[PDB]
RNA sequence: ACCUCGGAGCAGAACCCAACCUCCGAGCAGUACAUGCUAAGACUUCACCAGUCAAAGCGAACCUUUGAUCCAAUAACUUGACCAACGGAACAAGUUACCCUAGGGAAAUCCUAUUCUAGAGUCCAUAUCAACAAUAGGGUUUACG
RNA sequence: CCGAGCCUGGUGAUAGCUGGUUGUCCAAGAUAGAAUCUUAGUUCAACUUUAAAUUUGCCCACAGAACCCAAAUCCCCUUGUAAAUUUAACUGUUAGUCCAAAGAGGAACAGCUCUUUGGACACUAGGAAAAAACCUUGUAGAGAGAGUAAAAAAUUUAACA
RNA sequence: ACCCCUAUACCUUCUGCAAUGAAUUAACUAGAAAUAACUUUGCAAGGAGAGCCAAAGCUAAGACCCCCGAAACCAGACGA
């Protein structure tokens, strides 16, 4: 990516992630799978539940993802109706 | 060989479920379980979607 | 487990068999006026030889032949004794019912 | 292919556990075991894993079973390893809810 | 390596050269029975068991036979498969000659024997009768195993038996509320003169059966003993509770157990009415509740999981908003 | 390939043979061996490098007291080509709380309460 | 040997679990050391001259 | 010729593995059209991607071989070709001794001589030569269409 | 100095290639799977380092793991032990060499090509003549003390009743 | 001093010794930085000298990302 930018300076952010990826404000990123949508008349119905369902990412993948986003899209945003304000944190963690 | 086709429900309903059946055989119609209806309904036979 | 000493505890195979003077292969032939008295005394002959424990293999028939018609029967046997052929042919000439044809003869 | 058993005897099992992996019947399905369509089994219930030797009684309705089951000596009796979960926890317990 | 069986391995007593001479299952019933006979039979291997556990009467009999086959009307019906049974005489015989047998194995299925007398059994020699009126017309028996509920067992029982002293006693053997061990005693009759049961000697009165709601169902037993000689003997629960085990030792050298019959109670209004009217407290109520069910510890980057997995271990399901 | 050896039982089996060479009475056995390495781990397996660690013999000609329990014995076992184990001697008893630092352990294997 | 393999069992449970538990205790106690007033001041003692 | 996947050899006893390699077949067919929806807990081709199994619950009835993203089409549900070099450049072959640069590197199957004597040697082995084998000595070749 | 002149500029072109990469001292520190227009590279894993949290980790005695029809391995009460897991951050190494052993590459003894188990080398010292891979042995300094480890090749034959 | 005994130059590249570089001296000649972390201060449900972040955070500082080398390509000049 783009560490330093010609007219900014700044750091910028890779947009095929922010297009692809969620984050959630803790640290995790949800994800779809991939081929969720292709030949589903030919995969059987447990392997299009696992498809249609949303999915973490690895730590690595995650810092992976962190590094390729900047601090704007790892900020709270306190949206109106969010379907995923109750997963923007994480509850009875231990380490 | 067979070709997918797009049974559609004669229910009304805009629901559609992809099947697959031999380009020599007749045209499909077929008893299937319409979720919004919540019922089995007749599904017919629209459109051609490929040849597989 | 092949070190445990229960091993080959669930074998089977050796349990299956898929393929001194004695006879050889025997075809006692049944030709008769009577389908009726034909099946009636195979069935006996064959209660007989699986009653003394004798190794049947076939009981086939072969086709008929018009030159009124008569039937014919086959029964296949193996696994004879001195005493034991005696008595067992014995018994069958002593249980002929009426008319019939019985063979000792062999294959081809 | 990576299959195989997956919990080896004694081991602490939760409900929903594979057990063992396998194409054909190496192992059966005890007590407190299910199948899954590939042959696996799977833990029914929370408990310890053990596995024993028992008498096989296939199915009726398995006729290649059947028929090798009649094609046997009038003394033999076939054997196959089973795999059990010995459950732990009981079903639940009565609490005092309310003392009216 | 290969270690050696530590015993017979199975199959191989018939294990024989002469295959084709051995006679085989024909059926498979013939091997079911013989399988089912090895699974009984003990092994020297792990097995689910080890973790899962007079002459004049014979000659009236064939006398009787005899003449039952000799009625022609009996074959004509047999074989026309209509023939049936007085159930009434079949009963009252079977109690006479093989009853205590099988009610014996009752009790032990029951547990009636390894919660009362810590394991010693015996058998119910008497065909005891016992029977709650309902109304006044008819009367619920209580077999042995039979289900009654509180309000029908409200009123003592009327009590038959055919024999000649006696104790009679009734006990609940898990309905008690503290110490799962004890028990409750509902009533004693002691000193009976034979079959004649309103002159024993009522040491604890009738109490009916009163089982928490929703505390599942309770076994009440009534134990018949044999007397020989009366001895003096001695609604609070302190009082109700006791030992039939420890009760019994102080009593065995004179009285001997001779009938049992047994049932089960669910809840009903009448056990409200005995909880608040007589025993004069809050009746208990309880609930059938199931273990949490097991997660594994949760994880920083649940990875594939689904986004349930962090429902999984919230608590809350209302929105919560922090320093906010 | 090279593997884990497994040792026949019937090595582990004293002869009367044996026990008039050695001296050493099978009934009332000595209670606590002394093992000291004499060999190099290096050249050895990782399970035979990793037995002398947990035995604590890693410094050689060290003599190190163990228990004669089967555990510790079949550790020993895996490791017996590199050690010397002689039975720990006690003429005089085990040492009191008064002359526990007056001990020595002598070359024959006896620990004397007296130095 | 001297004991058996059952009587062996557990005869050294509780020194291992005491042992285990001081291992723990160290493991669990670390944390960063206190720092002193006086340490900070006597670093003006690098400017300490004779009058 | 192959390149992906699956089954067998090929690994004797958890897994993993003999890659390269040998054989076979699949880019499916048949069936059903709840062969649905949801959901504890697990497996996993040593990463990820992907791929499996599944209790409980709800609802109907009363399963046995592959391919991502983007992009297109579809109101949408969903669908599509190419990616088979099958983790896939959207679309590009031959050739250079006219070349340049940056570097790297340099057992079987053959013959010779002894041994057994087969035997030639006029007959006769051992005057001479010599077969198959053995012994030595020298050289060539390899598991790969 | 022409298979395409020269100069300047773009230009500090680009280089997965070659070469180089400068005080002292200590410490931890090893061969390893996948994908890749990829095998002279890289990314993930594994290993590695630091910091942190917590509680078990390794070894293993029985018991246990299939029919078709060997050596061993897995699993874990003890026990010996003191580590292991997790959290945060992170580079680098990773398509090696040799030795012992068991196998495959056509029912191929050796040679090669691979797979697996283990060791060693890339790390000290002693010895085997010299000596990466054999034997002995390692944790660090000084001593004009001592006990040892491995460590020395063997062989000289033809009478005959 | 030598004679005695011990001792297979250095760097780099190879799995490891062969190969690479070095006449020698002096001078010059090569690790530049963010996303997070961690550490130490400040203040604290708030921090920050607008903007930004915040479910103990925020602000500040400290620590960390080399040098030389093609054949080339293009533009504009200069050259018979
Ligand atoms: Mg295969
Ligand atoms: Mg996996
Ligand atoms: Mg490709
Ligand atoms: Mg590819
Ligand atoms: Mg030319
Ligand atoms: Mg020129
Ligand atoms: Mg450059
Ligand atoms: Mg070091
Ligand atoms: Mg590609
Ligand atoms: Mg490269
Ligand atoms: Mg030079
Ligand atoms: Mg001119």
């Amino acid at each position: 990516l783009t560490y330093f930018s010609a007219r900014k300076g700044k750091r910028k952010t890779v947009k095929a992630v922010i297009d692809r990826f969620l984050r959630l404000h803790c640290g995790l990123w949800v994800r779809r799978k991939a081929g969720y949508k292709k030949k589903l008349w030919k995969k059987t119905p447990a392997r299009k539940k696992r498809l249609r369902e949303f999915v973490f990412c690895n730590k690595t993948q995650s810092k992976l993802l962190d590094k390729m986003t900047t601090s704007f899209w790892k900020r709270r945003n306190w949206y109106v109706d969010d379907p995923y304000q109750k997963y923007h944190d994480r509850t009875n963690l231990k380490v | 060989k067979n070709i997918l086709v797009r049974m559609v429900s004669e229910a009304g309903t805009g629901f559609c479920f992809n099947t697959k059946r031999n380009r020599l055989r007749e045209k499909l119609t077929l008893l299937h379980y319409d979720p919004v209806v919540k019922q089995r309904v007749l599904f017919v036979e629209k459109k051609k979607i490929r040849s597989l | 487990y092949k070190t445990k000493p229960t091993h080959g505890i669930g074998k089977y195979k050796h349990l299956i068999k898929a393929e001194d003077y004695e006879y050889g292969v025997l075809n006692i032939h049944l030709t008769a006026y009577d389908m009726t008295l034909a099946e009636s005394y195979a069935q006996y002959v064959h209660n007989l030889c699986n009653s003394l424990s004798i190794k049947v293999e076939e009981s086939y028939a072969m086709p008929t032949k018009t030159i009124l018609t008569t039937h014919e029967r086959v029964v296949q046997i193996s696994g004879l004794s001195a005493t034991f052929a005696e008595i067992f042919l014995e018994i069958i000439q002593s249980s002929l019912p009426e008319g019939v044809r019985l063979s000792v003869k062999e294959h081809t | 292919r990576r299959q195989g058993i997956k919990k080896m005897e004694g081991h602490y099992v939760h409900a929903g556990n594979i057990i063992a992996t396998q194409r054909h019947f190496r192992w059966h399905p005890g007590a407190h075991v299910g199948v899954g369509k590939n042959k696996c089994l799977y833990a029914l219930e929370e408990g310890i894993v053990r596995y024993t030797k028992e008498v096989y009684v296939p199915h009726p309705r398995n006729t290649e079973a059947v028929d090798l089951i009649t094609r046997l000596p009038k003394g033999a009796v076939l054997y196959k390893t089973f795999v059990h979960v010995v459950p732990a926890k009981p079903e639940g317990t009565f609490k005092l809810v309310a003392m009216l | 390596r290969r270690t050696p069986p530590l015993g017979p391995m199975p199959n191989s007593d018939i294990d024989l050269s002469n295959l084709e001479r051995l006679e085989k299952y024909r059926s498979f019933d013939r091997y079911r029975r013989r399988a089912e006979q090895e699974a009984q039979a003990p092994h020297w291997w792990r097995t689910y068991r080890e973790y899962f556990g007079r002459t004049q009467q014979l000659l009236e009999r064939k006398q009787a036979i005899q003449e039952l086959r000799a009625n022609v009307e009996e074959e004509r019906a047999a074989r026309l498969r209509t023939a049936s049974v007085p159930l009434d005489a079949v009963r009252a015989e079977w109690e006479r000659t093989c009853g205590p047998y099988h009610k014996q194995r009752l009790a032990e299925y029951y547990g009636l024997y390894r919660d009362l007398f810590h394991g010693a059994t015996f058998v119910p020699r008497v065909p005891l009768h016992v029977a709650y009126a309902v109304g006044e017309d008819d009367l619920m028996p209580v077999y042995c195993g039979n289900e009654v509920t509180p309000t029908e067992a409200a009123q003592a029982p009327e009590v038959t038996y055919e024999a000649e002293l006696w104790t009679l006693l009734l006990t609940s053997l898990d309905g008690h509320l503290l110490e799962p061990d004890a028990e409750y005693l509902h009533w004693l009759l002691t000193n009976i003169p034979g079959n004649r049961v309103a002159e024993g000697q009522v040491t604890c009165p009738y109490l009916p059966p009163f089982p928490a709601r929703g505390s599942g169902i309770h076994r009440l037993a009534f134990l018949l003993f044999k007397q020989d000689q009366p001895i003096d003997f001695s609604y609070q629960l302190a009082q109700r509770t006791f030992r039939t085990f420890d009760f019994y030792k102080k009593h065995q050298e004179t009285m001997t157990p001779a009938g049992l019959s047994f049932f089960q109670c669910r809840w009903d209004d009448s056990v409200t009415y005995i909880f608040h009217q007589l025993l004069d407290m809050r009746e208990p109520v309880f609930e059938f509740v199931r273990p949490p069910p097991y997660h594994p510890k949760q994880k920083r980057f649940p990875h594939r999981q689904p986004l349930r997995y962090l429902d999984r271990y919230r608590d809350s399901h209302e929105p919560t908003y922090g320093i906010y | 390939k090279f593997t884990r050896s497994r040792i026949p039982e019937k090595v582990f089996q004293a002869s009367p043979e044996d026990h008039e060479k050695y001296g050493g009475d099978p009934q009332n056995p000595h209670k606590l061996h002394i093992v000291t390495r004499i060999k190099s781990t290096r050249r050895r397996p990782y399970w035979e490098k990793d037995i002398i660690k947990m035995l604590g013999l890693e410094k050689a000609h060290t003599p190190q007291v163990h228990k004669n329990i089967p555990s510790v014995n079949a550790k020993l076992k895996v490791v017996k080509h590199l050690i010397r184990i002689k039975p720990l001697k006690l003429p005089q008893g085990l040492p009191a709380e008064e002359n526990m630092s007056n001990t020595c352990l002598k070359s024959t294997g006896e620990l004397v309460v007296q130095w | 040997p001297y004991m058996t393999r059952e009587q062996e069992r557990g005869h050294a449970a509780v020194r291992r679990r005491e042992a285990f538990e001081a291992i723990k205790a160290a493991a669990t106690s670390k944390f960063p050391p206190h720092r002193f007033i006086a340490d900070q001041l006597d670093h003006l003692n690098v400017t300490k001259k004779w009058s």
